[PDB]
C-alpha cells in the first residue's frame, strides 16, 4: 500500500537487487544473433515532438563478447529508451541488454549459427513499485472514477517489478559436463567453415561479487573514513573441444 | 509555439455573469494541470483553482467557491472560467496558466490576460487631442510631440505612433481617473529634421470602443 | 492558509550590483517555492521553481535558495532588463498563495529633466475645453515638483499628474502634467508657464508661452 | 464532547445573492461534517455530508467546504425555497453533536409597526379578570421594545409577549403583548398606555386609553 | 545557521599544565564537530574530527570530548609547540560554521615595561612632518595605557598604536605609539611627554624631552 502524496523534485532511492537466473550455451561456425528493442527509426505516423514516447524497433544484431544478457526488464537499449539514466541499475542503464534470436537463427537456410543450444531461464517478481515523474499516457477517464476531496491527483500508474533469480543449484547446472553433437538442428552438422568456431556462454549461477576493503589509516577507534570499499568479480572458464577431420 | 489565447476584455454591469475562455491547454491524452490566477491592483496575485483536462478534476479556493465556476471541454479547447454575481471586487485581470504537463507551482506558460471591469455606466470612446509645439520658439535640436487621450472608459488604450515604426524615444504615461473617466498621455521625441519634414501620426486603439488616427500638424 | 511575506515592497540597487529578495513562509513548505518575474503590461514569466531550479530560459544570473520557511532570490550582476516585479509562490498545500509585490529600481546616475509645454490644440478649443500639457522626460531621481503659473499666479485647481515608473532601458523617470480649463477661462488669460524644480539644478526649468503670441 | 459553534443565529440576504454559513469545531474532525436543512413544521433534510459531498437530491446551488475545524456552507445564488434553518453535524467520535440554529431571512424593506391597543372586554370583566392587549403588526427589523404604562408608571409584572416569525408573504414580523391584571386592580387605575419603540422612528408610537372615558 | 560560540578569546597557562577549551553549539549536532590548530603565518591543521577521534598524527596529548551541544578540547600536559589558535567546526548541516579564535598563551609573569621616547629625526623634519615614537617593550600583562602630553596637555588626535602579540621566547608583550604632527605644529611646542601606566607600578613611567634642549 502507500503512499499519500509526496511527488517532488527528486524521489530517487538507493536500491539494490538480484537479477534473473540465466544459463545458456551455443556453438556454430558463425557468431550468434541477438534481438533487442531500441529507439526505432522515426517515424511511424507523423509528425511532431517533443518528450513523447520514442518509436520501438526490434533490432537484430551480432552478440559480441561483453554484451549484457537480459535481466528482469527485457532486452532493450536502456541508453536510448530511458533518458534519465536512473530507471534500471547502473550496470545496464548505459548499455543494451540483448536476447538470443532463437527463431531467426533456427530458420536460416544453412544454419551456420546454431549447431546446437541449451538454455535455462528462471525468475519471479520480488517487489513492486511505481516510477516518479509525469505519466506520459494517463489512465482513461472511463477506467477510473475520479475523487476525492483530497487525492484528486491520479497516482503514478507506471508499474515495474524487481526480478529475482531464485535458487541456484548444482542439479540445474548446464556446464562441467560434455555435450556430443550427434545431430544438428540445421543443415550444417557441426562443420567449422573457415577453421573457426564461435562458442557463446551465459552463466549467472557464479555471479558472486566479492567485496574488498583496504585501509587508508587505522584510527584508535573504528571510523568509516579509514577504509575504502571495492567491488570485484571473477570468471573462470576451461573450454575443451574434440574435433573430427573431414574431407570434401 | 506554446502560447495561450483568452477571450478578451469585457465591461459588465453589476449582477451579471461573465465567461472567460482559454485555448491550446487541455488535449486528449495530454494531460496538463490548468490554473487560474486573479490579479487585483491591491491584493497582488490570488490563485483561483486547478483543473485537469483528460479528467475534469476540480479544486477551488474557499474564498472563490460559489463565485467562480470552472469547466473543461476535452475536445479542442479549454479552459472556461465563469463568475456569477459580479461586484466591484471582481474588477481584475485573470490569467489562464498551465505548468507543463502537470503540477501546481509551475506556471511557465501564462495566458495573455483578460481584463474584466464590473461597474455601471457604459463604454465611452476616447477623445484624442494633438499636442504640437508653439510657434517658432523651439527649432533644433530634436522635438517632442504628444497625443492626449481624455474622457474614456474603461482601461486600457493602445497608443502607437508611426504604425509600429519608431519605438525609441516614446513615453506612455499611466492613466489617471477623474470624474469616473480615464485620461492618458503619450509623448515621442524625434529629430527636428524629421518633423514636420515627414508626417507623424499617433494611433489610439480602444478595444471596448473605437480606434482613432490623428496626424500632427504645425 | 500559508502566508507569503516578502520583506520590502520596493528595492534599490544599481547596474552590475547584487540583489537579494527574501520570502518568509508562515509554515514549513520544504522546497515547494517558485519565483516569478512580471514586467508592466505583461504576463508573469516563471523564473525559479522548486526553490533553486532555473526554468528553461532563465540565465545563470538568477539563483534561488532557501528551504522550510526562509527563501531568497539572488541576482548576481544586473542588467536593465531585470527591472520588474518579483513574486514568490507556495505550493506545499492548498490554497496556493503568493507574496506581496517587490519593485526593483536602479540607482543609475542622476539626469536633469527635459521639459516641453504644449498649448491646447485648435481642435480641442473648438469643443469648449482647453488642456495645457507639460512633459518632464528622462529625469532622476523621482523627487520633482511642477508649478503651474497663469499670468504669473500659481494655479492649484485643475491639475492632473501622471508619473511613469522607471524606464527599463535607461533607468530614467517621466511625468506628465495636464492643466484642464474651460475655453472661456483659457481665453481670459495670456501667460501660461510650466516650471520644473529638480535637485539637478538650483534654479527651476521654465517653459512658457503667451496666448496672444501663439 | 466536540462542541459545534455556528457564528450567527440569524442571517439576512436577498434572492440571487451569495450566502456563507460557518461552523467551527472544538476539535479536529477531519472531514466528518454534515449539513442539514430544516423548514418550519417539517423534518430536517440532509444536504451535504463528508464536508463537501452533495446528497442525491441537492442541487449544485449548494456547496460545502472546510476541513479540520473550520467548515462552511455556501449558497451561490438563492431562491425563496432556501429560507429555512441550517445545521452542521460532527460524526468523528461519539457522542454526535449539532450546531446552533441559523435562520436565513429575506430583508425586503423597512416598515414602521402598526400599534393597536384593546382594553379588556366587558365579558372578561365578569370573570374577575382584565387583560389589555397590544398588537404590533407588520414591522421590520425584528428588534422592537414594548413598554406598558399604568397611570404613567411603567408596569413590569403581568406582561406576556408572543413574537411571530417572518411572514411568508411580505417578510414582516408581528408581536402581541398582553397585560393581565385582576379586575380589582384594573379598576383602581385610569390611564393605560402601550408604547412601541422601533428603529424606523426616533419617537415611540403611543396608543392609550382611559378607563373612565372608555 | 548553527552558531559556534567559544567561551574565551584568550587563555593563559604554563608548560606542563592542563587546558580545556569549550565550544557551545546553537543546535544539536551529535558528534559532527572537528577541532583545528592554526599557528601564525601558517595554514590550519586538523587535530580532532568526529568530536573525539584523533587524525593520523597526532599526539595523544590532545583529547576531544562532548556530544550534542557542548564540546571540549583538552591538552593534558603542554609543550611550547602548542601555543596557537584553536577552532571548532560544525558539519551536521549546511552551511558549515566555525567558532571564534582562541589563543593559548604562556603566563610567565610579570615584568614592568621599558619606555623609550624618540623625537622626530632631523631627516623627517625636512619633509614637513614630525613623528614622535614611544616604545613599550617587554611588559606583562597586556593591559597598559599610554598618555601623550604636549606642554603638559593631553593630546588625543594624531596617535597611532600598534600592540605586539606575546613573544615566543619570553612571553612578554610590546607596544609602539607614534604621535604624528606637522613640522609647523611640532615647532610650536617645547615639552613632549610619553607616560605609561601599568599594573606593575602605582605611578606612571614618564619619559620626556624638550624641543629646545634637544
Amino acid at each position: 500500500s502507500g503512499s499519500g502524496g509526496n511527488p517532488g523534485q527528486d524521489n530517487r532511492v538507493n536500491v539494490g537487487m538480484d537479477y534473473k537466473q540465466t544459463q545458456l550455451c551455443m556453438v556454430g561456425c558463425a557468431p550468434p544473433l541477438g534481438e533487442h528493442w531500441g529507439k526505432g527509426k522515426q517515424c511511424t505516423n507523423t509528425p511532431v515532438q517533443a518528450g513523447d514516447c520514442p518509436p520501438l524497433e526490434l533490432i537484430t544484431s551480432v552478440i559480441q563478447d561483453g554484451d549484457m544478457v537480459d535481466t528482469g526488464f527485457g532486452a532493450m537499449n536502456f541508453a536510448d529508451l530511458q533518458t534519465n539514466k536512473s530507471d534500471v541499475p547502473i550496470d545496464i542503464c548505459g548499455t543494451t541488454c540483448k536476447y538470443p534470436d532463437y527463431l531467426q537463427m533456427a530458420a536460416d537456410p544453412y544454419g551456420d549459427r546454431l549447431f546446437f543450444f541449451l538454455r535455462k531461464e528462471q525468475m519471479f517478481a520480488r517487489h513492486f513499485f511505481n516510477r516518479a515523474g509525469e505519466v506520459g499516457e494517463p489512465v482513461p477517464d472511463t477506467l477510473i472514477i475520479k475523487g476525492s476531496g483530497n487525492r484528486t491527483s491520479v497516482g503514478s500508474s507506471i508499474y515495474v517489478n524487481t526480478p529475482s533469480g531464485s535458487l541456484v543449484s548444482s542439479e540445474a547446472q548446464l556446464f562441467n559436463k560434455p555435450y556430443w553433437l550427434q545431430k544438428a538442428q540445421g543443415h550444417n552438422n557441426g562443420i567449422c567453415w573457415g577453421n573457426q568456431l564461435f562458442v557463446t556462454v551465459v552463466d549467472t549461477t557464479r555471479s558472486t561479487n566479492m567485496t574488498l576493503c583496504a585501509s587508508v589509516t587505522t584510527s584508535s577507534t573504528y571510523t568509516n573514513s579509514d577504509y575504502k570499499e571495492y567491488m570485484r568479480h571473477v570468471e573462470e572458464y576451461d573450454l575443451q573441444f574434440i574435433f573430427q577431420l573431414c574431407s570434401i | 509555439e506554446v502560447q495561450l489565447q483568452q477571450s478578451g476584455a469585457e465591461v459588465v454591469r453589476s449582477g451579471a455573469s461573465v465567461k472567460l475562455s482559454c485555448t491550446a491547454s487541455g488535449f486528449n491524452i495530454k494531460d496538463y494541470a490548468i490554473h487560474w490566477v486573479k490579479q487585483r491592483p491591491e491584493k497582488g496575485l490570488e490563485w483561483i483553482g486547478a483543473i485537469d483536462p483528460e479528467y475534469g478534476d476540480t479544486e477551488y479556493v474557499p474564498k472563490f467557491q460559489g463565485k467562480a465556476t470552472m469547466t473543461a471541454d476535452t475536445s479542442s479547447n479549454t479552459a472556461y472560467l465563469q463568475l456569477s454575481s459580479l461586484t466591484s471586487e471582481d474588477t481584475a485581470v485573470y490569467y489562464c496558466n498551465a505548468g507543463h504537463d502537470y503540477d501546481r507551482g509551475r506556471f511557465p506558460y501564462w495566458g495573455q490576460g483578460t481584463l474584466v471591469t464590473v461597474s455601471a455606466a457604459k463604454t465611452t470612446p476616447p477623445s484624442v487631442y494633438p499636442l504640437a509645439p508653439g510657434s517658432a520658439a523651439q527649432t533644433n535640436s530634436m522635438v517632442t510631440l504628444g497625443c492626449l487621450v481624455k474622457g474614456y472608459f474603461p482601461e486600457p488604450v493602445t497608443v502607437t505612433w508611426n504604425s509600429g515604426s519608431l519605438s525609441s524615444g516614446v513615453h506612455t504615461f499611466p492613466a489617471v481617473l477623474q470624474s469616473d473617466l480615464y485620461t492618458l498621455s503619450s509623448s515621442v521625441t524625434v529629430p527636428s529634421s524629421t518633423w514636420p519634414s515627414e508626417t507623424v501620426t499617433c494611433n489610439v486603439a480602444h478595444p471596448a470602443s473605437s480606434t482613432k488616427v490623428d496626424k500632427k500638424i504645425v | 492558509d500559508i502566508v507569503m511575506t516578502q520583506s520590502q515592497k520596493f528595492m534599490s540597487t544599481s547596474v552590475g550590483d547584487r540583489v537579494s529578495i527574501t520570502c518568509k513562509a508562515s509554515q514549513n513548505v520544504g522546497t515547494a517555492v517558485a519565483w516569478y518575474q512580471q514586467k508592466p503590461g505583461q504576463s508573469p514569466k516563471l523564473m525559479i521553481y522548486f526553490a533553486s531550479n532555473r526554468y528553461t530560459g532563465v540565465p545563470d544570473r538568477f539563483t534561488g535558495s532557501g528551504s522550510g520557511t526562509d527563501f531568497t532570490l539572488t541576482i548576481s550582476n544586473m542588467q536593465s532588463e531585470d527591472l520588474a516585479d518579483y513574486f514568490c509562490q507556495q505550493y506545499s498545500s492548498y490554497p496556493l498563495t503568493f507574496g506581496a509585490g517587490t519593485k526593483l529600481e536602479l540607482k543609475r546616475a542622476d539626469a536633469a529633466p527635459t521639459v516641453s509645454i504644449f498649448p491646447p490644440s485648435s481642435e480641442q478649443l473648438t469643443s469648449g475645453g482647453a488642456s495645457v500639457v507639460c512633459f518632464l522626460n528622462n529625469f532622476y531621481p523621482k523627487d520633482i515638483n511642477v508649478k503651474w503659473k497663469i499670468d504669473g499666479s500659481e494655479r492649484q485647481n485643475g491639475v492632473l499628474n501622471s508619473a511613469t515608473d522607471q524606464d527599463s532601458k535607461d533607468s530614467t523617470y517621466s511625468m506628465s502634467s495636464t492643466l484642464t480649463l474651460t475655453k472661456d477661462e483659457y481665453e481670459r488669460h495670456n501667460s501660461y508657464t510650466c516650471e520644473a524644480t529638480h535637485k539637478t539644478s538650483t534654479s527651476p526649468i521654465v517653459k512658457s508661452f503667451n496666448r496672444n503670441e501663439c
